[PDB]
DNA sequence: AGCGTGGGCGGGAAAATCTCTAGCA
DNA sequence: ACTGCTAGAGATTTTCCCGCCCACGCT
DNA sequence: AGCGTGGGCGGGAAAATCTCTAGCA
DNA sequence: ACTGCTAGAGATTTTCCCGCCCACGCT
């Protein structure tokens, strides 16, 4: 557990993130936090946010086909809506918000997506919605060439089935596998689960360090009874505790250390 | 390589874990409690690693 | 044998006795009362008392109807992580539950389903798309509800959540949709108190980051073990080790997962 | 009051959460978890688990209708020993349920009937029958079969046994008393080996040995105890003593059967 | 003083809440409001 | 302990109470008592041919109404039944009644037509019921049988405006005299004398029980001061570290270690 | 007058023994299993005379 | 090489008895006379011999 | 150095208990 | 004021026995 | 004899597990 | 060739904490 101080000189230097240091100095992940964010120069925005997702419209052969996009991990599925109304989108958005965590929701302001009832099923969900505007304005043509990629799929695979919805799943399904490619020739499942894991990992140590953050370190030194602190405990470890006073990484006796309890 | 398993034996109500793994493949996984060579079938192997590792 | 053992064939034969009652009567050994029990076929007893194992591999996926307000819904499970989805269906018949069953592949990474012998499981359009999307089609027996207890017992905590939350909303699939919501994400608890939803990520997530991991790793590493085993001096191999151990190591020789001690072993470089 | 508090509030006005959801999404304590989950009244729960006690004392009797082949047989058991009397009635009629009672009280020392709120076993013929012979009615919770549930356990093993014995006899009421023979007599086993025919013998035989014996020994002995009890130096008495210990004896007072120390103890021979 | 929730046996919904009367260690008679009934520890819970 | 042997022996000699007087009262294993009793002279008595299950059995029609009345001669119990009809099944029907609740060994009647079917034949070989035809085990409580009806109509006599049907009364007044007439040596009502009796006689036949397998067996022995294999002899009681058996007439205590069992 | 008492206790369907009778009376029975003087309510007892007492 | 009887589904009374033809762990294969059936444990039970 | 006996040991029978389940409408 | 319970099947632990054989007493 | 710390203890909160049950038609 | 199981409630054990106080370490 010597990375410590090693761990500064590289985000001094080369200014490599929290997930670097961690990983390569085996340390706990609050340390690597506190390390990048003691970086006077490198900083991360958030809204970032990995739950965000467009929405898109097309009536193909009279029929509606609502499509939305993880844009995150690139992941896009579309669905079959008989009527073009309001109360068909929210039954869609309770579907993805029921699967997936949806917090960012991209679309536009028209007509079939403007009711009040996506609304009211909004504010029982609790997502933060965009209309029209690009979170990066990176990925929008991605999105339309997405469509028209499976709009090839679909005259693929139009001979794969009889009704239009089924082949539509079979094609949502080919995108979500046949298709491939990219650093590792993954699947969009493969993508979309490391897209997915890591926030749940950023936001557990985030809602771990919410309640350490009100507590204290009342704590001594060895070959003395100075009882420094107020210090902020960082890991409490087994026999040395990790706190930091001021600006110095500590690792303290858990005898030489005392725990104010709110 | 430092992950955990979680597990259960036959005619056998609860499940039990979390042991280390030790090497996989697909239908049989050998998982090591304390100093056991569990040597599990895939229909009984629960296979994780669970984000409370950040203490440990 | 004894004239008190064909007297215990009488009474067996008059009144299907206890073994326990003919070796007392008779001053007998139990094992021949236990084979004087066994020898009447009109004296059977009422089976063992051992549950079975539902199979917990992250391929699999269960799928059941179930029947509310005189509406069929279709609700499958994650057997690994008890992620769920639901919904009503229009008429309980095989091509709706084939749509279904792709929405699910399409979504999920779905390898193998457990139903029971229902008439809406056992079409042939079900046949033709999990041919078609290349899906292990497996049913239980015939008329035990036990193997799809999970999944049966899931059908009683969706409801019950329903119980709790038909009042917010009018019609029966927004609710459906309101509550399965709710037991994805909000219900938590459990093997590790997450929701499913980060159970079953957990569960994905690390089967591909593991059997990517090994699959680099034996293409890298290759070593080949003799052994002589106990009760034999002979030294038997090449074996695969599947992982070094500190006292004894873990190899497979042709078939068998087995442990020979590293004092047993003997292993060569390539 | 912290915001998150409320706004757990606020979640589980929308989706009734876990305790444990609380506790994690806010870092609650377990307390207040628990508090919001006792605050909706729309989040209530399935209840307690653990069983009840039948009672287990001589002069009890479990009795019961239950039908089979279209007949309606009246099966009586006594409670601490599975002694079993059943017969067919004519009707489910409280007249001929009063008649087998009296058969019942005229053979056993019977004292206490027990039975669930059927029509049989509430008409006011039972009534009149029962004041006659002196006997203390009492019934069960309106819908639950658990506490009346020892007497149907030996319905299903006399069903069980008919099945058996349905072939020797012709007509049904033959073999049902072939049956019922059969269990209270050849049936051997249990507590201790025994069929229950000679463990009602051993009950009630114990019942009119034992308190004849106690009645015949307070009559000569009488010894009355002061005693000291403890965090009380006060001598308090008179108790009579029930039995005397080798540390500590055992004593009543007013009411109360009380292990008292022979050092806190002091027997008084009048 | 005690609030008691209950599901009246043979229904599978719950009602609640009423008022304790006399503990009993299988069943406890409860007024729910004027309705004195003694209701099963298995089909039931006390606050 | 084991020296209070010679002086149950001697009241067997003197006195000649049977075995369970001083099994009981030298708080002696039961076996050794059965052993002294059988040991003795004149103190042999006669087998079974005692019995508990002495039922008489008798019919009458009163009110031109059929009651089959059965006694419990060994100890005084008596039970009855109403019977719609004169015909063999009925006394088939009520005798596996009989049989079902207590014990029935024995059955004393008389060969009139209603007693005398081949139903009822097969219902006590079912059943495996020694049968007797108007043959007294002994001939003293045959008036007892036949006061005891008696005694019974009179308490029908009582208890007819006790109830309104025939049937009813029966019921009402054969609990009556299972309790309502009192008397003996304690005062019992009527059917603590017949538990006790029952209760005794499963007690000494599961004794014969015990003892039924016992006397196959063979204990070949030695003693203290002899590593002597003498016997085989007959084993009493298995004890802890002394052990009861007999080699031709003496009642001894042996060392455990000094034992060799013979298993059957 | 040692005796043979079978019984129960709460929560628990597993009859236990046998204890010998100390003294009884007609709702409380005070038993001794081997150190213990239990108080046991009368609907909870089970008083008996094993017929195979007669080798002990 | 041992005999076997069964509770049948949804049923109280018991049948029998047929050969093994593969044992599992909860469940077993087996011919009555042309009756290639698989059955539970709970819902069966093999004969010793 | 033969010869005669004993003590624990294991193999095994078997005996007591524990655990667990169908099922009662 | 009331209240789940009970017969059977392996499964497992415990315990005589036996024979025996290796360890130890007699000519 | 004042004064200044220490160690376990108990009282209690609270945290992990046992276990056990309704219920899935 | 197949296979009961899963969320919740006390209940019970176990484990930090704290304060404290009695037991000890210094002016
Ligand atoms: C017409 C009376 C009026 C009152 O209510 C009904 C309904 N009832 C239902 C069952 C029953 O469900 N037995 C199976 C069982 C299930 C679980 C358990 F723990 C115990 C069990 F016995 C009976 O046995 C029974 O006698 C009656 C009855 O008599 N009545
Ligand atoms: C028409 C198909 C054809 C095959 O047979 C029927 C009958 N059946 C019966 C139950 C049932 O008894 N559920 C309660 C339950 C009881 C005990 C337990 F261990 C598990 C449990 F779920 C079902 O759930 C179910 O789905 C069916 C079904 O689908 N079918
Ligand atoms: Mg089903
Ligand atoms: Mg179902
Ligand atoms: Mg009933
Ligand atoms: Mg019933």
């Amino acid at each position: 557990l010597d990375g410590i101080d090693k761990a500064q000189e590289e985000h001094e230097k080369y200014h490599s993130n929290w997930r670097a240091m961690a990983s390569d100095f085996n340390l706990p992940p609050v340390v690597a936090k506190e390390i990048v964010a003691s970086c006077d120069k490198c900083q991360l925005k958030g809204e970032c946010s990995p739950g965000i997702w467009q929405l898109d419209c097309t009536h193909l052969e009279g029929k509606v086909i609502l499509v939305a996009v993880h844009v995150a991990s690139g992941y896009i599925e579309a669905e079959v809506i008989p009527a073009e109304t309001g109360q068909e989108t929210a039954y869609f958005l309770l579907k993805l918000a029921g699967r997936w965590p949806v917090k960012t929701v991209h679309t536009d302001n028209g007509s079939n997506f403007t009711s009040t009832t996506v609304k009211a099923a909004c504010w029982w969900a609790g997502i933060k919605q965009e209309f029209g505007i690009p979170y990066n304005p990176q990925s929008q043509g991605v999105i339309e060439s997405m469509n028209k990629e499976l709009k090839k799929i679909i005259g693929q695979v139009r001979d794969q089935a009889e009704h239009l919805k089924t082949a539509v799943q079979m094609a949502v399904f080919i995108h979500n596998f046949k298709r491939k490619g990219g650093i590792g020739g993954y699947s969009a499942g493969e993508r979309i689960v490391d897209i997915i894991a890591t926030d749940i990992q950023t936001k557990e140590l985030q809602k771990q360090i919410t309640k350490i953050q009100n507590f204290r370190v009342y704590y001594r030194d060895s070959r003395d009874p100075v009882w420094k602190g107020p210090a902020k405990l960082l890991w409490k470890g087994e026999g040395a505790v990790v706190i930091q006073d001021n600006s110095d990484i500590k690792v303290v006796p858990r005898r030489k250390a005392k725990i104010i309890r709110d | 390589q430092n992950f955990r398993v979680y597990y259960r034996d036959s005619r056998d109500p609860v499940w039990k874990g979390p042991a280390k793994l030790l090497w996989k493949g697909e239908g049989a996984v050998v998982i090591q409690d304390n100093s056991d060579i569990k040597v599990v079938p895939r229909r009984k192997a629960k296979i994780i690693r669970d984000y409370g590792k950040q203490m440990a």
